[PDB]
């Protein structure tokens, strides 16, 4: 059941697994986040709506000034997308805010209002989001990468062994909160239990407890269990529980009922317990020693007399067992304390507790906040209350308070906003129970504790720091504040926000560049997390705790895509099915389970939901209805995995794929790859550059199509009908009758962007691919881009390799491609570089763009036009003019001889100075457009005029053709009027169109009805009139430029750059390549029918780095030219459609349990003959990633060819022309082109430019200066005893000015010396060192 | 050499001393102790079958282990 | 990660003492940790040697040895498995192809049941144990004091064995034999091998070659004193007791030999013993 468009090419599809959740639209995560950043949002939820709520309304000083809020509005811009690329505006859209400035009465209140006025106040510029999440900032297409930084709430955190060299382990405790004063717990290593408030002073951590109204029987009643010894008429009986007893010392003899069950000295096993608990012992009878050690709760007087006997929390001795024998108690309570499991803190806490009770305690917390400022009961009161207690001072956001009762074991995941009680005493017996063994203590990388914001929050963040610099000036402005004179918008100022807010877009360690060289770099730019930035962790500070990976990625963001190098791990790319939660922590997909069945309702889980459950693993074979194949299955329950019984998975994952990105889930064969491996295939597949003709993906891996259409490229249907004009321009979809609107119907236009410049200097070009006459369903691509190719990703293109050593050319990793690669020009690709030539205003005057150059004939001068820019088209090149530019230099300031020589030939000495902005050195092009700029102070020139002109009829024909649209679709709705009651048929076919509105009609609401109808014609007229005004308007006005810039001339060269030596290649699966040596055809390999195998790698590459990926690659590639070539045969030889029938049937059925099956039964006789025509160069084949087509799979499909089941054929050397021993592999393997080209790289300076503070080289062209002679290389040199070489890399070459240029007079006479003197930089170093006082001089002797 | 291959050896460098610092752990030579290190308790049969020369009882082991837990 | 040659005379002593009397009467060390004093005639230690396992005596407790009894033995590569218990042996689990094969000294004349491993043998005997059970003369296991656990004696691979099935066994019986440094090795060793950092315990070292003794008794360091063959004496030295003396009373030691252990630091080597021994080190 497919499409009439995805029969172009069905892919042959292995894959075991039934997909139960499709791909989700991969740039989920900026578009939904812009999404609740801008919108009017009838809550006060999270918007534009929380700033403006937050920070308004604007009380004065309390003086019955305020200014309000009312509501927003996001006017639509002056110059839409591809015009503020064109021109360099920032694509914003203008704010509009309703502030209602109020002024209550003096002697009232809240008395009648005096006045409201009501005025709406611009405010900034937000610059909207492309339908690609990528904003327009100045000209260049730019991406906000989401951040990952820690949730406010809880963190029970180690920093164990290096302090204090014991060993011993610290377990500290932090409540962050959103906004407000923190709270920390920690241990020391003596064991007492300390607090902090901010992070000062550490304190008795007993203190704040005493501070929360707490005397020490209620504090030694939370911390402690109780043990009761009794006097019984004979010597100190004790309670027995009987598990208090495990791992213990039985110092004691422990009998029972005068029996004897446990005996002293020994310890107390599991056996001991386990018959105390079966002979039923409650009471024992231990001597006075075991309590002389214990510790006692509640206070102990003198009944008689009210005297203190033992304080709460003292160690009993025999005396004090003595001394409250006498005063009438057989209850004794002790705690119950112990080494291993429920240990003394909070009581030897109390002991180093200095304080003795509460008001000394908030004594103290007022005195460790805040020196000098002299204790007070009321000062006391308020300080402690508004540090954790006050809804003003301190805040957990709700994400605050859901973390925090997600990590104690709570109930409520959403709740109060300030701390209580029970918060910190949660916190603190959460603490100790971590130190006693039951607990663990959650590390940072867990992203339970990694919050994702993205470009919504992160600007919603910016706007508010925006509104509070400027109720600063509204509270000020309103301390002056006269009522009825200033209204609503001299209070503030508009610039503000807008500076902030462009600082974030446009100067941030986030609003980067899009990577966009390729289609799957930017869907993997867009998809990106980031731990960097203004609020994460820099790398100083951290760290390499967050550069690992943590068993809660699982799903979450993909561990084999991750940017290898200097941050590592620091650029976590966002899974495929991940998604930001409601809160914000990353979720992922999960199915259901119910009692023993796999449901098939997906259901999100976030990360700090997940380990309390067991999930199961996608690769568990099930059996037809939702019940596993066994009772047993592999699964994953907190952080382990292992085999659980069928009756206990809850949840099982969605698919196969969802552990990875959209990076590394394209690299078919995956699963056979060492993690580093597919980190650096992945890494070098985000860099291929769009050849000029781009195949595809000969074996894929399924999300390449998903890739493709959901990034912006691809020019996809907005709905399905014919296609009733394609064009290297424009498609034009005719919607069907059912996907078509009530009202003026109309058609669908697309038009395509051809050849163009991508940030990476690459073209972003796009063609048609469906064809005249021909269907469309709705959500199918009409234009692939750069690298899709009906509309299946690709990025590089497919050839043969053989793995081969083949003569050293591929040593280490370099590649030997045969001449056939490059003479069809398969990697040739394009690139479209931007040169600019401003013309600027000096002090002498204004530069000239004349055509007129001095000291340069008509020869460079042929290229020129009438007015110096060059025409649309010459083909420039190294070193030629494509702008003529002079300068005025006054005093021309003759010399000696040279006058003499003006004088001998009478050579009128120019007062200008040629500038003209020339090719750089080495290109070689076509220059495909220019464009002139120009400020509106100037008299545009001849070129600028046609420039105008030849844009305005473009303009023109482009609106009038949309005009046509228009008034089609309403003559459309007239005839949807006539229609009904009296429509006269044909009769309105035969006349002309424009005599409709006079056709008769009974004076019914009909007439009426076209009466209105030819209203709206008439108002399209005017409105149509008006519009192309302004688009001719918008034309004809001068630009806007930079201070002091007369005219900018920008000429697009596009050079076409091949390959040569050096061009880096590379497969996905990570293995790189410098290709070394562009072979002729005669002298490659060649198999035995006679074939020239393409490339050839080497085979020392496969072992070493186990990516041994490449070689099933290579082997299912073979397979595939296989089944190619003999649909190639069955074409040629031209068969019929049955036998090509039945033949691609045996190929897409081929044997093992698949979810492909096609039959081709269904296709008309004509689609199998064009689905043939798209096989005939090789039958594509998926592969999903972990899921792959195992061995025999592929030896099956290359037996359904010709080819030999081994993969190897025997090869015969092409120029001596004897067999290759030991046969070699051959086969068809998908070659990227990475992006690091040779004349990119290349470099070469003699003499350049120099630097201005220190005579040193300094280019800039293409960093047109020497290698950086560093240190190192200084190092080397004096190694070997070379030290003329270094006096002169660092003399004569580099700085001593007059060293230099004596060594160049010597190199053109033919003297090879050198005359060093002494470098520049130090002589700046004795000048700066003499600035200071410190006379430093060089002996002359 | 590339990226890649320093990071393998990394990886065995890394694997290789956790493994053979669990395997120094475990004694496999029989020194036949009967009973505790510290507490005096018989070791079974099985215990003592299994780890040959192991000096503690379970419990103590246990004990131990959890006191050690917190990493002295 | 082959006997002790005793050189003096005086009293012997034993500390962690434990061993049991052999067949022999040898009063044979089963205790590790027990070590060895040769003491003189004052009540003072003049020497140690720390005790191997299953080691072999002729001399005990306060009596005098004189220099050149070799009393300590210790088979330098073997590792006893001395039996306390007193009765009669059988062998079950010991099944050619399975636990043990059939291996026969011709040098000795008896054969040797030697425990193979768990590489030698198959699946006919794959998880069995070669176990040595003790017997009393009834044909029941002789049960070893303390326990309801019977005696049988537990055999890893490659364990070389003395006597047959129908051998009566005793205390200090060998029935089988088995055969018998942190060197940090990273870039930053290397790093603080050149900074030469003073390393956590130093391994004290003399001052001066002469004879010693003991000073002033434990401020915290208990005091090691030294006196030349006749010059300056007055040095006696601070030392954490925390950690063991390799010094006795009355030794004449040469400047540069360890009183105490550790990796003994640079500055210590290079102002003690010179220049060349200090390189060497490094
Ligand atoms: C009247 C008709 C209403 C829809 C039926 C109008 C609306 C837009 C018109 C087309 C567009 O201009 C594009 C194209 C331009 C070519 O150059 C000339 C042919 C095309 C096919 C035009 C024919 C026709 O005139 C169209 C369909
Ligand atoms: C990773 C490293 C190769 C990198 C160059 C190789 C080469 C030498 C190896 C160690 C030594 O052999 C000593 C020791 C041997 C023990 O038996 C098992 C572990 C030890 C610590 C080994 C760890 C590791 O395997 C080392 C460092
Ligand atoms: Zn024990």
């Amino acid at each position: 059941v497919y499409s009439y468009t995805e029969k172009k090419r069905i892919r042959k599809d292995f894959g075991k697994r039934p997909q139960v959740l499709d791909v989700p639209y991969l740039l989920s995560i900026q578009l939904d986040s812009f999404q609740k950043f801008i919108e009017q949002d009838p809550e006060g939820q999270y918007g534009l709506e929380a700033a403006f709520r937050s920070v308004f309304p604007i009380q004065s000083y309390s003086g019955n000034s305020e200014l309000q809020y009312v509501s927003y509005r996001l006017g639509e811009p002056v110059f839409d997308v591809q015009e503020c690329q064109i021109r360099g505006v920032t694509y914003s859209a203008p704010l509009r805010v309703k502030l209602r400035l109020v002024i209550y009465e003096r002697e009232a209140p809240e008395g009648t209002v005096k006045d409201i006025k009501e005025q709406e106040v611009y405010m900034g510029e937000i610059p909207l989001m492309t339908d690609n999440g990528t904003f327009v900032i100045n000209g260049t297409e730019r991406v906000i990468v989401s951040q990952l930084h820690r949730s406010p709430g809880v963190f029970f955190d180690s920093d164990k062994g290096k302090t204090h060299s014991s060993g011993k382990v610290l377990y500290n405790a932090r409540i962050i909160p959103y906004r407000g004063s923190w709270l920390d717990f920690e241990f020391d290593p003596k064991d007492n239990l300390f607090v902090r408030i901010d992070r000062r002073r550490k304190l008795p951590a007993t203190i704040i407890l005493r501070a929360l109204n707490y005397t020490t029987e209620q504090i030694l009643d939370l911390f402690f269990e109780k043990v009761i010894f009794e006097i019984r008429d004979n010597k100190l009986q004790m309670e027995l529980v009987p598990e208090r007893l495990r791992g213990e010392t039985a110092s004691f003899d422990i009998e029972a009922n005068g029996k004897v069950y446990v005996e002293k000295g020994r310890r107390i096993t599991a056996r001991h317990i386990r018959q105390l608990e079966k002979d039923d012992v409650k009471l024992i009878e231990v001597p006075v020693e075991y309590i002389a050690g214990k510790v006692v709760a509640k206070d102990y007087i003198d009944e008689s007399t009210g005297e203190l006997i033992c304080a709460a929390n003292m160690e009993l001795s025999l005396d004090l067992l003595a001394k409250l024998s006498q005063s009438g108690h057989k209850r004794i309570e002790t705690l119950f304390t112990n080494d291993l499991d429920h240990g003394p803190y909070i009581s030897e806490t109390l002991r180093v507790d200095p304080t003795n009770d509460r008001l000394s305690a908030l004594v103290e917390i007022y005195r460790m906040m805040r020196p000098g400022e002299p204790p007070t009961r009321e000062a006391a009161e308020s300080l402690f209350e508004n540090l954790f207690f006050s809804e003003d001072r301190y805040d957990l956001s709700a994400v605050g308070r859901m973390k925090f009762n997600r990590s104690l074991l709570r109930e409520e995941i959403e709740g109060s906003g300030i701390l209580s009680k029970d918060d910190i005493i949660d916190v603190m017996k959460k603490l100790i129970d971590i130190r006693n063994g039951k607990g663990e203590v959650d590390d940072i990388d867990h992203l339970g504790n990694r919050r994702i914001r993205s470009v919504g929050e992160m600007a919603e963040n910016q706007f508010r720091v925006g509104l509070v610099r400027v109720e600063r000036a509204v509270k000020e402005r309103l301390s002056l504040g006269d009522l009825d004179t200033l209204m609503p918008q001299d209070m503030i100022n508009a610039k503000p926000i807008s500076a902030a807010v462009k600082e974030f877009f446009g100067s941030s360690q986030l609003s980067q560049f899009m990577d966009q060289n390729n289609p799957l770099s930017e869907i993997t730019h867009k998809r990106r997390i980031s731990a960097l930035g203004p609020g994460g962790l820099t790398r100083e500070r951290a760290g390499f705790e967050v550069r690992d990976v943590h068993p809660t990625h699982y799903g979450r963001v993909c561990p084999i895509e991750t940017p290898e190098g200097p941050n590592i791990g620091l650029i976590n790319s966002l899974s495929v099915y991940a998604q930001t939660n409601e809160y914000g922590f990353l979720e992922t997909p999960y199915r259901k389970v119910t009692d023993g069945v796999v449901t098939d309702e997906i259901h999100y889980l976030s990360a700090i939901e997940e380990g309390n459950y067991v999930i199961a693993q996608a690769n568990s074979n099930l059996d037809e209805e939702g019940h596993f194949v066994e009772d047993l299955v592999t699964c994953r329950s907190k952080g382990e995995s292992s085999l659980f019984s069928r009756d206990q998975v809850d949840y099982m994952d969605v698919s196969t794929q969802q552990v990875v990105s959209v990076g590394a889930s394209l690299i078919p064969f995956l699963e056979h790859d060492d993690a580093n491996r597919a980190l650096m295939g992945a890494n070098m597949q985000r860099q291929a550059v769009p050849t000029l003709r781009a195949d595809k993906p000969l074996v894929g891996t399924g999300m390449e199509r998903a890739v493709a259409v959901d990034s912006g490229v691809t020019a996809v249907a907005k709905r399905g009908g014919v296609v009733q004009y394609v064009d290297a321009s424009r498609i034009v979809i005719k919607v069907n009758e059912d996907e078509m609107y009530p009202g003026e119907a109309g058609i669908d236009i697309y038009n395509l962007t051809k050849y163009t410049r991508s940030n990476q200097n690459t073209c972003i070009n796009q063609m048609p691919c469906v064809s005249l006459g021909e269907p469309v369903e709705r959500g199918d691509v009409l234009a692939d881009g750069p690298s899709t190719d009906l509309g299946e990703l690709a990025l590089g293109q497919n050839m043969r390799v053989a793995f081969m050593p083949w003569n050293g050319y591929n040593f280490e990793d370099s590649i030997l491609v045969s001449e056939r690669v490059v003479q069809e020009d398969r990697f040739t690709t394009i690139h479209i570089q931007e040169l600019a030539c401003v013309s600027r205003d000096t002090k002498l005057g204004p530069e000239e763009i004349t055509a007129d150059i001095p000291n340069v004939g008509e020869a460079a001068l042929s290229k020129l036009d009438e007015s110096g820019i060059v025409y649309i088209g010459a083909e420039v090149t190294g070193g030629d003019i494509l702008v003529g530019k002079v300068t005025p230099k006054g005093e021309t300031q003759l010399t000696p001889e040279e006058k003499l020589l003006r004088a001998i030939f009478g050579e009128k000495a120019s007062d200008v100075k040629d500038s003209s902005l020339r090719v750089p050195n080495g290109v070689s092009g076509t220059v495909i457009d220019v464009q002139v700029f120009t400020r509106d102070g100037v008299e545009k020139d001849k070129r600028a005029l046609e420039i105008e002109e030849m844009q305005l009829k473009q303009a023109k024909k482009d609106l009038s053709e949309e005009l046509q649209i228009l008034e089609a679709g309403l003559f459309s709705r007239i005839r949807a009027v006539l229609v009904a009651g009296g429509v006269e048929a044909e009769k309105l076919d035969k006349l002309p169109r424009d005599r409709w509105l006079e056709l008769g009609l009974t004076d019914e609401e009909k007439q009426n009805q076209l009466e209105q109808l030819a209203e709206q014609y008439d108002e399209l007229k005017h409105e149509f009139e008006k519009k192309l005004e302004a688009k001719r308007r918008k034309i004809t006005q001068g630009d806007d430029l930079a201070p002091g810039v007369l005219k900018i001339v920008k000429v697009y060269l596009a050079v076409k750059r091949r390959i040569q030596p050096g061009d880096k290649m590379a497969g996905r699966h990570g293995n790189k390549g410098v290709i070394s040596k562009i072979n002729p055809i005669e002298d490659m390999p060649y198999d035995e029918n006679g074939t020239p195998v393409d490339i050839v790698l080497n085979p020392l590459g496969v072992p070493s780095r186990m990516n041994i990926g490449q070689i099933l690659e290579t082997h299912l590639g073979m397979a595939a030219k296989g089944i190619g070539d003999k649909i190639n045969a069955m074409l040629k030889q031209q068969q019929e459609v049955a036998k090509l029938r039945e033949f691609i049937q045996r190929a897409y059925d081929l044997g093992a349990d698949v979810r492909q099956k096609v039959d081709l039964s269904t296709f008309s006789d004509e689609e199998v003959m064009r689905l043939a025509e798209n096989l005939r160069k090789g039958m594509p084949i998926a592969t999903p990633v972990f899921d792959g087509a195992k061995e025999a799979e592929i030896k099956e499909l290359l037996k359904l060819g010709d080819l030999p089941t081994s993969g190897q054929i025997r090869l015969y050397d092409g120029r001596t022309g004897e067999q290759f021993e030991r046969p070699v592999t051959v086969g068809y393997m998908y070659m990227l082109k990475l992006n690091h080209l040779v004349d990119d790289k290349m470099h070469a300076r003699s003499t350049g430019s120099y630097s201005l503070v220190t005579q040193q080289p300094l280019g800039g062209k293409a960093q047109f200066g020497g290698q950086r002679f560093g240190e190192m290389e200084v190092w080397a040199l004096e190694a070997y005893g070379a030290a003329y070489t270094l006096q002169e890399m660092l003399t004569v070459k580099s700085d001593d000015v007059n060293g230099r240029t004596k060594m160049y007079k010597n190199i053109v006479d033919g003297n090879h010396q050198m005359e060093p003197g002494m470098p520049e930089s130090f002589n700046v170093l004795l000048k700066e060192i003499r600035s200071l006082g410190i006379n430093i001089e060089l002996e002359d002797e | 050499s590339d990226e890649a291959d320093e990071a393998y050896s990394v990886t065995e460098q890394l694997t290789m001393t956790g493994i053979n610092r669990i395997r120094q752990k475990i004694n496999a030579h029989g020194i036949p102790v009967y009973l505790c290190e510290a507490c005096g308790n018989p070791i079974p049969e099985a215990r003592r079958k299994i780890f040959p020369g192991v000096t503690l009882c379970v419990e103590c082991q246990a004990y131990q282990e959890r006191q050690r837990k917190h990493y002295a | 990660g082959s006997s002790i040659q005793v050189k003096n005379k005086g009293s012997i002593k034993l500390s962690n003492v434990k061993s049991v009397v052999n067949s022999s009467g040898k009063l044979v060390i089963t205790s590790r940790n027990t070590e060895l004093k040769l003491i003189d005639e004052f009540g003072r230690t003049k020497e140690s040697y720390k005790v191997p396992y299953g080691a072999v005596l002729a001399k005990g407790d306060g009596e005098q040895v004189a220099g050149g009894e070799t009393v300590a033995n210790w088979d330098p590569h073997t590792m006893p498995v001395i039996t306390e218990v007193s009765g009669f042996v059988r062998f079950t689990d010991m099944i050619d192809g399975q636990t043990i094969t059939r291996q026969t000294d011709e040098l000795t004349g008896l054969s040797s049941l030697v425990v193979l491993d768990s590489a030698e043998r198959t699946a006919g005997g794959k998880d069995l144990r070669p176990a040595l059970k003790i017997v009393d003369a009834q044909g029941n296991d002789v049960l070893i004091p303390g326990t309801d656990m019977p005696a049988q004696y537990f055999l890893p691979g490659k364990a070389i064995v003395q006597l047959e099935d129908g051998v009566q066994i005793s205390s200090g019986d060998t029935l089988a034999r088995i055969p018998q440094k942190d060197i940090t090795g990273g870039l930053p060793r290397v790093a603080d091998l050149f900074e030469a950092r003073r390393p956590k315990e130093p391994a004290i070292l003399a001052e001066i070659s002469g004879i010693v003794s003991f000073g002033k008794e434990t401020k915290g360091k208990r005091r090691l004193v030294i006196t030349p063959v006749d010059g300056s004496d007055p040095y006696e030295e601070m030392i954490p007791k925390w950690r063991q003396l390799n010094v006795f009373e009355g030794e004449r030691v040469e400047r540069g030999d360890v009183i105490s252990d550790g990796p003994e630091a640079p500055h210590d080597i290079l102002r003690l013993r010179g220049v060349h021994a200090v390189t060497r080190y490094i």
